[PDB]
């Protein structure tokens, strides 16, 4: 008895147990082998006798090797179980390629020896936190950012737009512009410190250049950050110019839409007769949708867009760094999904392409 | 091609199988209706379903859903292997499996509005693929 919930991101694990309101643990998804294995904040510890890695990219596995110890130090120094023992419930980008899937499905039932698993897609999990089952997601992590339209649990055929622009590609920009200001934010470890500095004191305006002219007119905007160094440095529109990205991705040298016309697009690969749901429920997922001022912003910029009768309701959930996690507690803690989980016996008959059978 | 006792044998099969397949069609290659379950009529929509199986999508939007006997589908999976339609209102749903994979001839089943459809395409797929060289 008693499931496990992994939620596997490019830039921090959540797991944890079905049924509790929140993970057990969260850590960073990195890896680290010594120079000429450990995991997370273990790795980090001892960087300068590493070399780290990240191995998930943009929301898919791309380093398998690297992957395994994840769930390895997951199960047993963060959970502190036997994977045998319990069914566990992962996680997985819209669109996923199906050999990445087998190849999870392989590990788990072979080398972890789980005796049950299953993989939801981290949208739908997301959206079903929120206690829904038809809407559109705004997925944004530290990776990458999706458009997930769902109708009645399936996500829609053709639907889904994928970006790979996110929180870490947020923080590298304003390490760039802070740099313009005068400052020098250059290595791994001031990297960090512009994160703390993005997720402390950044924020979406809700007219752009309004508050550009605000900026340039007055101090009302400015705040003040110290260093671990002791220096205590201002920041003013760049609180703001930074994740203003998402809706204007030119500013690091991408040509594509923001995320409230990607929001849009996908909608409007959707039939007619679904539209209006999705525009009436749109959910805010990941980390990188915390910034203050975000659901007001795309609430007018979709506005905009619509049809101009069209509902328009943005959701964002206080817990939606979490809500991929904590939908996916809610659902392996389900009686009626106890039938849904692929045992054991199942992988032994069909093998790893059981999965696209029963993780549907 | 002609209806025949071995596909009659096929649907008899899976009909047992599969409690909550409430209807089942048999498109052949050419588009034309080799058979289908008395308990329905698929045959004036026929032209819409042979849009929809040789459909080559364009990133334009292409077929969202698609009509049987006055009932109306969202189609909310879409692959060479299934496509799945929903009606929004509760009237069934509807499992097409294009024969051969990707192809123009097709079992068509209606799903106990009652039941999901999920369940029963693992099944349906595999009897498409039965029906394959029969037509
Ligand atoms: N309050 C905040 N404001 C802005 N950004 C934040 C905030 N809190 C977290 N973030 C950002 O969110 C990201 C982490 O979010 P999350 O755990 O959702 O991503 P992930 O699951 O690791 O990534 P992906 O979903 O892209 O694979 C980091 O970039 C982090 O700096
Ligand atoms: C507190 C914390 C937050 C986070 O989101 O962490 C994840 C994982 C982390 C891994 C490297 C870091 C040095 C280790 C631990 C920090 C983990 O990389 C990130 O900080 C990257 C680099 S800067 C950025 O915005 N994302 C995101
Ligand atoms: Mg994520």
């Amino acid at each position: 008895t008693t499931a496990l919930v992994c939620d596997n991101g490019s830039g921090l694990v959540k797991a944890g147990f079905a049924g509790d309101d929140a993970p057990r643990a969260v850590f960073p998804s990195i890896v680290g082998r010594p120079r000429h294995s450990y995991v997370g904040d273990e790795a980090q510890s001892k960087r300068g006798i590493l070399t780290l890695k990240y191995p998930i990219e943009h929301g898919i596995i791309t380093n398998w090797d690297d992957m395994e110890k994840i769930w390895h130090h997951t199960f047993y120094n963060e959970l502190r179980v036997a994977p045998e023992e319990h069914p566990t419930l992962l996680t997985e980008a819209p669109l996923n390629p199906k050999a990445n899937r087998e190849k999870m499905t392989q590990i788990m039932f072979e080398t972890f020896n789980v005796p049950a698993m299953y993989v939801a897609i981290q949208a739908v999990l997301s959206l079903y936190a929120s206690g829904r089952t038809t809407g559109i997601v705004l997925d944004s992590g530290d990776g990458v950012t999706h458009n997930v339209p769902i109708y009645e649990g399936y996500a829609l055929p053709h639907a889904i737009m994928r970006l790979d622009l996110a929180g870490r590609d947020l923080t590298d920009y304003l390490m760039k512009i802070l740099t313009e200001r005068g400052y020098s934010f250059v290595t791994t470890a001031e990297r960090e410190i512009v994160r703390d500095i993005k997720e402390k004191l950044c924020y979406v305006a809700l007219d752009f250049e309004n508050e550009m002219a605000t900026a340039a007119s007055s101090s009302s905007l400015e705040k003040s950050y110290e260093l671990p160094d002791g220096q205590v440095i201002t920041i003013g529109n760049e609180r703001f110019r930074c994740p203003e990205t998402l809706f204007q991705p030119s500013f690091i040298g991408m040509e594509s839409a923001g995320i409230h016309e990607t929001t849009y697009n996908s909608i409007m690969k959707c039939d007619i007769d679904i539209r209006k749901d999705l525009y009436a429920n749109n959910v805010m997922s990941g980390g990188t949708t915390m910034y203050p001022g975000i659901a007001d912003r795309m609430q007018k910029e979709i506005t905009a867009l619509a049809p101009s009768t069209m509902k328009i309701k943005i959701i964002a959930p206080p817990e939606r760094k979490y809500s991929v996690w904590i939908g996916g507690s809610i659902l392996a803690s389900l009686s009626t999904f106890q039938q849904m989980w692929i045992t054991k016996q199942e992988y032994d008959e069909a093998g790893p392409s059981i999965v696209h059978r029963k993780c549907f | 091609g002609p209806m025949s006792e071995k596909i009659e044998g096929i649907i008899d099969d899976l009909l047992n199988l599969e409690e909550n397949a409430h209807g089942i069609a048999i498109i052949g290659k050419d588009g034309k209706i080799i058979t289908q379950t008395e308990n329905w009529n698929i045959s004036n929509d026929l032209d819409k379903l042979n849009e929809f199986l040789n459909e080559k999508l364009a990133g334009k939007k292409g077929i969202t859903s698609l009509s049987i006997q006055g009932i109306k589908y969202m189609i909310v999976e879409n692959t060479e292997e299934r496509k799945i339609g929903t009606n929004i209102t509760g009237k069934g749903h509807v499992v097409i499996c294009p024969i051969p994979i990707g192809g123009t001839g097709a079992l068509i089943t209606y799903v106990n509005p009652r039941a999901g459809p999920r369940d029963v395409l693992f099944n349906v797929q595999e009897y498409a693929k039965k029906l394959t060289d029969l037509i």
